[PDB]
DNA sequence: GTCCTATCGATCTTCGGAAGAGATTCAGAG
DNA sequence: CTCTGAATCTCTTCCCGCGCGCCGTAGGAC
C-alpha cells in the first residue's frame, strides 16, 4: 500500500518530460532575443532534445 | 568614472554575446552605466572574453549576467567583482591600436 | 585503439592528459602575454582542478 | 558543403546503505 | 580558557567464476 507499480506508459512519459524541460531551457531565450517577426514554430523548437 | 570588467562567454558565440549586451543596455535604458564593449581581433585574443567599460551596481551586475550566453564575471569573488588594471588597458588599447 | 574500424574507443587517460595540457598550453600564454591576478587565478585554479 | 575545441564562468549530480572507523568539532569544568 | 569526554562529517569495504545481450566523442563555425 506504500509501494506502486510505475510501467512503460508512465516511465516514457517522464522521459518525455526531461525532453521538454531542455527544449523550455532553450525556446525561452530564442523567445526572448528573438525578434518574433521572422520567427515561426519550427524555428522556435527542434526534436534533437527529446 | 566607469571602470573596466571581464566577462565570460561560451566561446564562439561571443560576437553574438556582444551584439545582445548593447541591446540588453538600450533595452532597460541603463545608458549612463556601460560606456563600451570590446572583443579586440588581430589579423583572435582573448578566446572566449568580452571586455565591458562598466560602473557596478547589483543591478547592471544582474543586467550583465542576464544577457544570455552569458557565465559570469571573472574576478576576486562573486560579491565585488574585480576591474583589471590602469596599464593592463592601456597595453591592451596599445597592441588594439598597433 | 580502434574501435569497430576506425572508430577511436579512447582510453580515458588520453581526455584527462588532454585536459591538462590544454590549460598548460593556456597558462603559458596567459603567463608570457602577462594576464592579471584575476585571470591567472582563473586558468591556475582550472590546471590544478584538473 | 564544413573541422573541430569543449564542458551549468545565467543548473542541480538523488533520497531506498550500514557500518565502521578515523578527522575534525564542541561540552562542564579546574 | 582550553583539557579529556563526547559529536558530526567523510572515506572505505562489500564472493568467485561464467556465459550471453547491446551501446559506446558535439553543438558549433567557416
Amino acid at each position: 500500500g506504500n509501494r506502486r507499480i510505475r510501467s512503460v506508459g508512465e516511465m516514457a512519459e517522464n522521459q518525455f518530460r526531461v525532453g521538454l524541460v531542455r527544449v523550455e531551457r532553450a525556446v525561452k531565450e530564442r523567445l526572448s532575443l528573438g525578434d518574433l517577426d521572422t520567427l515561426m514554430p519550427q524555428d522556435m523548437i527542434n526534436a534533437k532534445p527529446i | 568614472k566607469k571602470r573596466w570588467y571581464v566577462v565570460q562567454a561560451f566561446s564562439g558565440f561571443e560576437g553574438r554575446v556582444a551584439t545582445s549586451l548593447r541591446e540588453h543596455i538600450k533595452l532597460h535604458n541603463m545608458e549612463d552605466l556601460f560606456g563600451e564593449v570590446m572583443v579586440p581581433t588581430e589579423e583572435k585574443f582573448f578566446p572566449g572574453y568580452v571586455l565591458v567599460q562598466m560602473v557596478m551596481n547589483d543591478a547592471s551586475w544582474h543586467l550583465v549576467r542576464s544577457v544570455p550566453r552569458v557565465m559570469g564575471f571573472i574576478g576576486g569573488t562573486s560579491d565585488r567583482p574585480a576591474p583589471i588594471s590602469d596599464k593592463e588597458v592601456d597595453a591592451i588599447m596599445n597592441r588594439l591600436q598597433q | 585503439v580502434p574501435l569497430d574500424g576506425g572508430r577511436f574507443a579512447t582510453s580515458d587517460l588520453n581526455d584527462l592528459y588532454r585536459r591538462v595540457i590544454n590549460r598548460n598550453n593556456r597558462l603559458k600564454r596567459l603567463l608570457d602575454l602577462a594576464a592579471p591576478d584575476i585571470i591567472v587565478r582563473n586558468e591556475k585554479r582550472m590546471l590544478q582542478e584538473a
